[PDB]
């Protein structure tokens, strides 16, 4: 007799899921402002 | 009088002496701070 009817093919493995990126560093702090502004010489006594 | 260390005058005929910056000492007077030479630090404002 001629051999039973193979069953069909089994369904494939479920896949894995993916981690999420950690967070970004922060921006790089600006530098301080450019120098102090000139300086007033300053005038007058101040006397009594 | 000159401006005891610690501090700095940047005008002529000012009676009141600045303080120097962080990070920066200062000797007897000093028209402007000089910054810590190389590999040291000051770590406080008006340091001598």
């Amino acid at each position: 007799p001629p051999p039973t009817s193979p069953p069909p093919s089994p369904p494939p493995s479920p896949p894995p899921p993916r981690p999420p990126p950690p967070p970004p560093p922060p921006p790089s702090p600006p530098p301080p402002n450019r120098s102090p502004p000139p300086p007033p010489p300053a005038s007058s006594a101040i006397n009594p | 009088k000159p401006c005891q260390p610690g501090r700095y005058q940047n005008s002529i005929g000012q009676r009141v002496c600045k303080p120097c910056d962080m990070g920066t000492y200062s000797r007897y007077g000093g028209e402007l701070c000089t910054k810590c030479p190389a590999g040291t630090v000051a770590s406080k404002t008006g340091s001598s």
